[PDB]
């Protein structure tokens, strides 16, 4: 009687992901992740502390947003003893914040968290940032309450006024201030305040935020953006690079002043323009073309074929497991339906099929 | 929302509606087809008094009768949350009619609440307000200074323009709040006192206080200018008995009596010095006496009666002054008289309870006064101070209260009773005689209300049994039925902590009051309750003593320094003000999120009219049961009474009362369906009283709640913490929970 | 505040505290400013968000906590005092403060004035400890007892304010100003001691509500409405996001800068199809060991350049003398900030940047002219055995440098020839 309850489970989950819209996502994005290491992420109430975890889950974190947006800058900046202590500018190489991640592995969380000083200062740090880039801040939080030096209202206020989002993922449960930030820096929207349910609900939740966000048609900043291809060069004799000084065998050539730089997707240092592929450009298109779901014909109706159109296999038989692409008219096995759906980014029946 | 009843169209101010509200408007529509009176009750954590008053509004312009409104409460807050819902309510049906009908509805409270005359603001005794209003608005003090401009007794400017313009004149239509009121009076410089003493006619709802429908002193105006086949509706009065017996029960102290011996003998002087300078006017009062004309004969209505009319109308004497009071001399040695027959009787060893007649019988034999003049002694002073001019009345407010007690004690004799007992306080350094007055019964006062108006609702949240209100009152109602709460999903979740964390159970009886090891067991729970808890809980001992003995142990074990590193702790202030600024701490504190704690007796005064919500609302720690004094000889004769009438248990009835008022404590966490919370109950005896509880209460309380310790507690609570921290698909309560007009408009054909 | 361009320009002694904080900054400070005269302001402005970063880190400070209730008295008593929470004391109690400031620095020292400070009465009602007589305290700090008292009812003074009557207790007791009942309970209202006094519980009650009220006034500093506060919102419709959906129109331009015939593929298609059935060799597939030879010359000469290419495959290891090293790298990195700002003018575009493009050219014509010389030491201190590893390594730069100059020169004979 088992697949009655996941048949049901699978319905009541597909009733959210029934409504799938082509929304304006941000691309270029500004990131922020700020972490408390206080007393309460001493607690290991979950295995083996709070603090391990949120460590590790930050590591996968920083690898999975760097590597499907890479055209944001991350910053960290740490919360300990009634301080919130920067750590990690906004750059473009993750390698520098996860040296600073495990600078934070060895040392000790404790102490109080203040979310107006935090906020505070990552309003502070989120200030000189271009228009085009979409200035959002992911908090994670484990206490129930905040202490504080002033008012709180004063900084949502300046926040909002700002044009920068937040997204809380508390961890015992509800806080109402952190509610209340959710609500009215999310436009009244109640879908940023979220509370896991276990680590594998932690671990659902990061994948969620790497996720880029949709845009809203009021805040309209449709423009241009000036772009620069740089070609790479493979030199015999090392040569001095612009940003670290020091000697490099091969290395990008600037396109517009025609420096050397050492790393991608990066802006000139020299000519102070972004440089970028055509790949790392193509690479959020899937979030640009989404993809349909696919249904399962019912088992009572006459079948177009038995067996998987990709994978090749046969399909089993109560139930009928045949996922149809309505836009190729081809059914397809469960293993095929995730992984044309989450890892593929096409329909190959949608590929024979001529238009 | 708009829909129709079979002949009664009805508005909503929400698009969407409870089904439990449409069944308790059916009913609520029933009783006023059928007439008379009913018992309804409901869960609180659905909307009510939006609903009630829609129906009364909807009721009154549709029906050709046009009935006023009767609604009454208990506190301010009360008040003022009914004035914003009414306001609310006839600003959507103006928008829905596109147009403004003609309304008229405000509320009744003293000038204490009201006087805008600053300098008579700044007094914190309203008996003193008003008496300085009297002072310097009395219509004396105008005639005085109309003949005399050159006499210094000035005239508050607010109620001369009150005087200026007229009584339509004095409001435009529709409804306002305190704070509009406030607005508007300051705007114009009008005594809003005034403004709501005239509005009384003309108001299509008013509503005021249990107090000013109860006693008759401040009940007797309000029954004047009050139409007889209006609707009367009350909520949330499941401890109105109280109010009851206080309406007819008295105290005596020995500084009240030395301040009566004072006001006699500075009457006396006063009345010996007219005498010497102008026997003219006593000799007119004499004669108005001889005439037999009482206060409502000589007083106009600019002057007030000084002492207020403390028996019920209808049982009032109304003929002529004997002679043997009738002489102001006459009646200040007989004031006397009596003051000294309180002093011998005052000098009891033990304690005393008698039958009124027979003190009646002990009086005569003693002195010779008779239950007619003993019952006009407060007529014939309130008419010896009118004539006396005496204004500085600060000696005579104990001579007030000593004839208030004389009249009440001549006028009944069934229900009522005397206690003399020879402490004040039992454990003190010396004991300091008493006489107490009690009124046994408590629906007499309710008899006047009953026996004037007909459509009466008697309704509320946390009543139950419903049987029990016309066992203990002599009355009866056309239905008694309750409402269950059809929930989608569970949003309350009550525990009963019979153990401790050791498994030792608590109780909060106060011979083991003093028992470390529950004092361990409760600051134990507190700190985790404090620890899980996210935004807001409160606590709830039975007594202030209580408190005070645990906190300040407490206090000694330094646990109030671990719980200040998570949330403040703000304790219920002998001081309402300070109290009012300590809300105030706990609301500013839940609004920025960094957590406090409220700490309020079980009957403290913020259990009567404060409600608290989805941050506020959210864990109450309710200590014990939280019952009344055990050695009270009034309780007792009380208990004595009530058997005798009804056959009531006593322990019952004390269960009962413990009962209603934990109710009345928990009932203040959910105020929408969106809301949760979570309930404890911190005594071991609690588990046989599931029965007890109210019905939607209980129904939440499963049976494997009936007795934990805690930590499964905590662990619940974390999971449901857990639980109410998630979003929920609209579709599993579409049908079930919330309505649709459509969805009303289904289930009335289900129904058809 | 100090959060402009000018405040950040202007904080010369935040500029040297950051600068103290680096080490590789009075390098690159010092080439800049004290050895080839850049102006600083230009000089930090690059370096701005650094500024305000720092500026940021240095500015926050705590909230406020309960100090006295983390006092724990510890037999003997050691002092470990912690400087931060003495300063915590001296903010939280300026009586605490007061009492420090005319004692230690007038009579004795600062851990005699804190064991006095401990063993003090006036401690213990600070704290949460009931006061007894059988206490001795301190008698130097509890003279500051009844100071303390003024400053709480002063305090308590400011700490008054008027309520809302939507939750004001005070007109709720104040409904009914006749009220004629009964005395209250002994339970259930303050209880008193013996003699009629009170024990101290409600001062005890009302000094911690103090303490919040000054918490709370603290958080309320410098750094109608119930129509809003009555609504509820359970019964109010859903938001929804206005989030704007985005098409795409598809219309690419071909890639700028013979014809077959169905009847002849579908012949040689016939053909192959026939040749299909016919025959199919693996044995024929064997080559002809001299185009095969040829075959063999381009993979592996394709093999020797991409080998070649592989070979080449902290910074690398150099032979370099490690102070001419460290020079060289120094002018790399002098020349690269001056590339970089003159780009900064350049790219500015105003007659405004005129002469600062004309200094900076002047600038980088200098650095050009030291390049040189330094070649020219580096020619005549090696016989050129490994100076053309020197001038290869400088090379890129110097190409940048010079291409720069070339750019502003044809830009000027754009505008002004
Ligand atoms: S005249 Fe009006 S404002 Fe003055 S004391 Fe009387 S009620 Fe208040
Ligand atoms: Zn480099
Ligand atoms: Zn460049
Ligand atoms: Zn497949
Ligand atoms: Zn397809």
């Amino acid at each position: 009687a088992s697949l009655v309850a996941s048949i049901v489970e699978a319905r009541k989950k597909r009733t959210a992901k029934k409504n799938i819209t082509p929304y304006q996502r941000g691309i270029i994005r500004s990131l922020i992740l700020t972490l408390d290491c206080s007393e309460a992420m001493l607690e290991k109430d979950l295995r083996p502390n709070r603090h391990a975890m949120i460590i590790q889950y930050a590591i996968d974190f920083v690898h999975e947003f760097f590597d499907q947006n890479p055209i944001s800058q991350m910053g960290i900046i740490i919360m300990r003893n009634g301080l919130a202590q920067l750590v990690s500018q906004v750059s473009g190489n993750p390698q520098d914040h996860i040296d600073a991640l495990k600078s934070i592995r060895k040392q000790e969380p404790k102490g109080n968290p203040s979310l107006q000083n935090a906020l505070e200062m990552a309003r502070g740090l989120l200030l000189p940032v271009p228009a085009h880039c979409t200035r959002e801040v992911l908090i994670v939080f484990g206490s129930l309450s905040t202490t504080d030096p002033g008012d709180i209202h004063q900084t949502i206020d300046s926040l909002v006024s700002e044009k920068i989002r937040v997204k809380v993922l508390g961890l015992s449960a509800q806080v109402a201030i952190c509610k209340e930030l959710c609500k009215a820096t999310n436009y009244g929207d109640e879908s940023f305040y979220k509370i896991l349910l276990d680590e594998t609900h932690l671990k659902e939740l990061f994948n969620e935020a790497v996720t880029p966000l949709p845009v809203n048609k009021i805040n309209k900043g449709f423009t241009l953006v000036k772009m620069g291809f740089p070609t790479r060069i493979f030199e015999d004799t090392p040569t001095f690079c612009s940003c670290h000084s020091k000697l490099v065998y091969g290395g990008y050539f600037c396109p517009n002043c025609h420096s050397k730089v050492c790393s991608l997707p990066t802006v000139c240092p020299c000519c102070d323009l972004m440089l970028i592929l055509s790949t790392h450009l193509a690479r959020s298109y899937h979030h640009l073309m989404p993809l349909k779901t696919f249904a399962e014909v019912p088992t009572t109706e006459k079948f177009r074929s038995e067996d998987c159109f990709s994978c090749q296999s046969r399909f089993p038989i109560l139930t009928s497991s045949r996922y149809r692409c309505e836009d190729c008219k081809q059914e397809f096995c469960v293993d095929c339906d995730v992984f044309i759906h989450e890892i593929l980014h096409n329909c190959p029946g949608c590929e024979s099929k001529p238009v | 929302m708009k829909f129709y009843i079979d002949d009664l169209p009805v508005l909503f101010p929400y698009p969407k509606i409870y089904p439990e509200q449409y069944n308790y408007m059916c009913d609520i529509k029933k009783t006023l087809d059928v007439g008379g009176n009913s018992i309804l009750e409901m869960p609180s954590g659905t909307g009510k008094t939006v609903s009630l008053l829609s129906l009364t509004i909807a009721y009154q312009m549709h029906y050709p009768e046009h009935r006023k409104i009767i609604y009454c409460s208990r506190t301010m807050s009360e008040i003022e949350k009914a004035l914003v819902e009414l306001e609310n309510l006839m600003d959507y049906r103006t928008k829905e009619l596109g147009y403004q009908e003609d309304f008229r509805g405000l509320g009744l409270t003293s000038r204490k609440n009201l006087c805008l005359h600053p300098e008579v603001s700044k007094e914190r005794k309203g008996t003193v307000v008003d008496e300085k209003c009297r002072r310097m608005t009395n219509g004396q003090a105008k005639r005085k200074l109309e003949e005399d401009p050159e006499a210094n007794v000035e005239l508050c400017e607010y109620h001369e323009n009150l005087y200026n313009i007229e009584v339509e004149d004095y409001l435009p239509k529709g409804v306002f709040s305190f704070e509009k009121l406030l607005k508007y009076c300051e705007e114009k410089t009008l005594c809003p006192y005034f403004i709501v003493r005239r509005m009384i006619s003309l108001c299509n709802i008013i509503i005021y206080s249990y107090h000013y429908l109860l006693d008759p002193k401040i009940a007797e105006r309000v029954s004047n200018e009050v139409s007889k086949d209006s609707i009367v509706i009350f909520d949330e009065a499941h401890n109105i008995d109280n109010v009851c017996i206080e309406s007819l029960s008295l105290d005596l102290t020995t500084d009240a009596l030395r301040r009566a011996t004072r006001g006699a003998n500075a009457l006396d002087e006063r009345i010996s010095e007219v005498r010497k300078v102008d026997s003219q006017k006593l000799q007119d009062e004499y004669e108005k006496l001889v005439q037999g004309l009482h206060s409502a004969d000589i007083l106009t209505d600019q002057e007030e009666p000084f002492v207020e009319t403390p028996v019920l109308p209808q049982d009032l004497l109304t003929e002529a002054i004997p002679g043997n009071i009738r002489r102001a001399e006459h009646f200040v040695s007989f004031l006397k008289r009596l003051i000294e027959y309180l002093k011998t009787r005052m000098k009891v060893l033990h304690v005393i309870s008698e039958t009124p007649k027979s003190f009646l019988q002990h009086l005569k034999q003693l002195t010779f006064i008779e239950r007619k003049p003993l019952r006009f002694c407060s007529e014939r002073l309130s008419l010896l101070v009118r004539t006396l001019e005496v204004t500085e009345v600060e000696d005579f407010t104990a001579l007030k209260d000593i004839a208030t007690f004389a009249t009440l004690i001549s006028t009944y004799e069934e229900g009522f009773l005397l206690i003399i007992e020879p402490y004040e306080i039992e454990n003190a350094a010396v004991p300091n005689p008493i006489m107490r007055f009690t009124c046994l019964d408590a629906s007499i006062a309710i008899k006047p209300v009953f026996e004037r108006f007909s459509s009466v609702i008697i309704t509320s949240g946390t009543i139950s049994p419903l049987d029990m209100y016309p066992r203990m009152l002599n009355f009866k109602t056309v239905l008694q039925k309750s409402y269950a709460m059809t929930l989608a999903k569970k949003s309350f979740l009550p525990m009963i902590i019979t153990k401790g964390s050791d498994q030792v159970a608590i109780s909060s009886r106060f011979e083991i009051r003093n028992d470390p090891s529950i004092v361990r067991n409760y600051g134990s729970m507190l700190v985790e309750f404090a620890k899980i808890t996210p935004d807001g809980m409160v606590v709830f001992f039975p007594s202030y003593l209580y408190m005070e003995s645990i906190v300040s142990m407490w206090q000694t074990m330094g646990i109030l320094d671990e719980v200040w590193k998570h949330k403040l702790i703000l304790v219920e202030t002998p001081d309402a003000q300070e109290t009012s600024l300590a809300l105030e701490t706990y609301r500013k504190a839940c609004s920025n999120g960094r957590g406090a704690i409220l700490l309020s007796v079980a009957r403290g005064k913020v259990s009567e009219g404060i409600d608290f919500d989805h941050q506020y609302g959210r864990t109450v720690l309710m200590i014990g049961i939280p019952f009344q004094y055990t050695e009270s000889r009034i309780l007792k004769a009380r208990l004595e009474f009530m058997r005798e009438n009804y056959r009531i248990r006593e322990n019952d009835f004390l269960s009962f009362d413990a009962m209603r008022h934990a109710a009345q404590c928990l009932g203040r966490v959910l105020r929408g369906k969106d809301d949760y919370g979570v309930m404890v109950l911190a005594d071991r005896r609690f588990s046989r009283k599931r029965s007890q509880l109210p019905k939607w209460i209980a129904q939440g309380l499963s049976d494997a709640d009936l007795n934990l310790s805690t930590d499964m507690a905590i662990s619940n609570t974390k999971q449901f913490l857990r639980t109410m921290a998630q979003p929920t698909d609209p579709k599993d309560q579409e049908g079930v929970s919330v309505w649709s007009y459509e969805d009303l408009i289904k289930h009335q054909n289900s129904r058809k | 505040d100090s959060l402009s361009k000018e405040k950040l320009l202007t904080n010369l002694k935040l500029q040297q505290s950051l600068l103290k904080g680096n080490k590789v900054l009075m390098k690159v400070f010092q080439e800049t400013v004290i050895n080839a005269g850049l102006p600083p302001s230009e000089f930090w402005s690059t370096r701005i968000p650094l500024l305000r970063a720092f500026a940021l880190s240095t500015s926050q400070k705590v909230g406020p906590y309960n100090v006295l209730s983390t006092i724990k008295p510890v037999n003997k008593v050691n002092v470990n005092l912690s400087r931060e929470k003495i300063l915590n004391i001296f903010e939280n109690y300026p009586i605490v403060k007061k009492a420090y400031t005319d004692n230690v620095p007038k009579n004795f020292k600062e851990p005699e004035f804190w064991a006095r400070f401990f063993s003090s009465k006036l401690f213990r009602k600070l704290r949460g400890e009931k006061i007894m007589q059988n206490d001795r305290g301190d008698v130097i700090i509890d003279r500051y007892l009844t100071l303390d008292q003024e400053f709480d009812r002063k305090d308590d003074d400011m700490l008054l304010h008027p309520v809302k009557k939507i939750i004001d207790l005070d007109g709720n007791i104040q409904d009914d100003p006749v009220v004629r009942g009964n005395r209250p309970d002994f339970t259930m209202q303050p209880g008193v001691d013996i003699n009629g006094n009170s024990d101290g519980t409600v001062d005890i009650l009302k000094g911690m509500n103090r303490l919040s009220e000054k918490m709370i006034m603290a958080l309320k500093n410098e750094y109608n409405d119930e129509r809003n506060e009555l609504k509820i919102d359970d019964l109010n419709e859903s938001y929804k996001t206005n989030y704007a959906i985005i098409h795409l129109k598809r219309n690419a331009h071909e890639k700028t800068t013979l014809k077959v015939s169905n009847q002849q593929m579908l012949q040689q298609l016939s053909l192959v199809m026939d040749n299909l059935i016919n025959k199919l060799d693996l044995n024929q597939v064997v080559p002809n060991n001299e185009v095969s030879n040829k075959i063999n010359k381009r993979v592996i000469t394709a093999i020797k350049i991409n080998a070649k290419q592989a070979k080449h495959n902290l910074e690398v290891k150099s032979t370099l003398p490690i102070d001419l090293l460290e020079s060289c790298r120094m002018l790399h990195t002098t020349c690269c900030e001056f590339l970089k700002h003159f780009y900064i003018h350049f790219q500015s575009g105003e007659q405004k940047q005129a002469s600062t493009v004309k200094k900076l050219y002047n600038h980088l014509k200098d650095c050009i002219e030291k390049l040189n010389e330094l070649f020219q030491d580096v020619l005549n201190g090696d016989g050129e055995s490994m100076s053309n590893t020197c001038t290869a390594y400088l090379k890129p730069v110097l190409n940048s440098i010079t291409l720069a100059t070339h750019k502003y020169d044809e830009y000027f004979n754009e505008y002004n020839n």
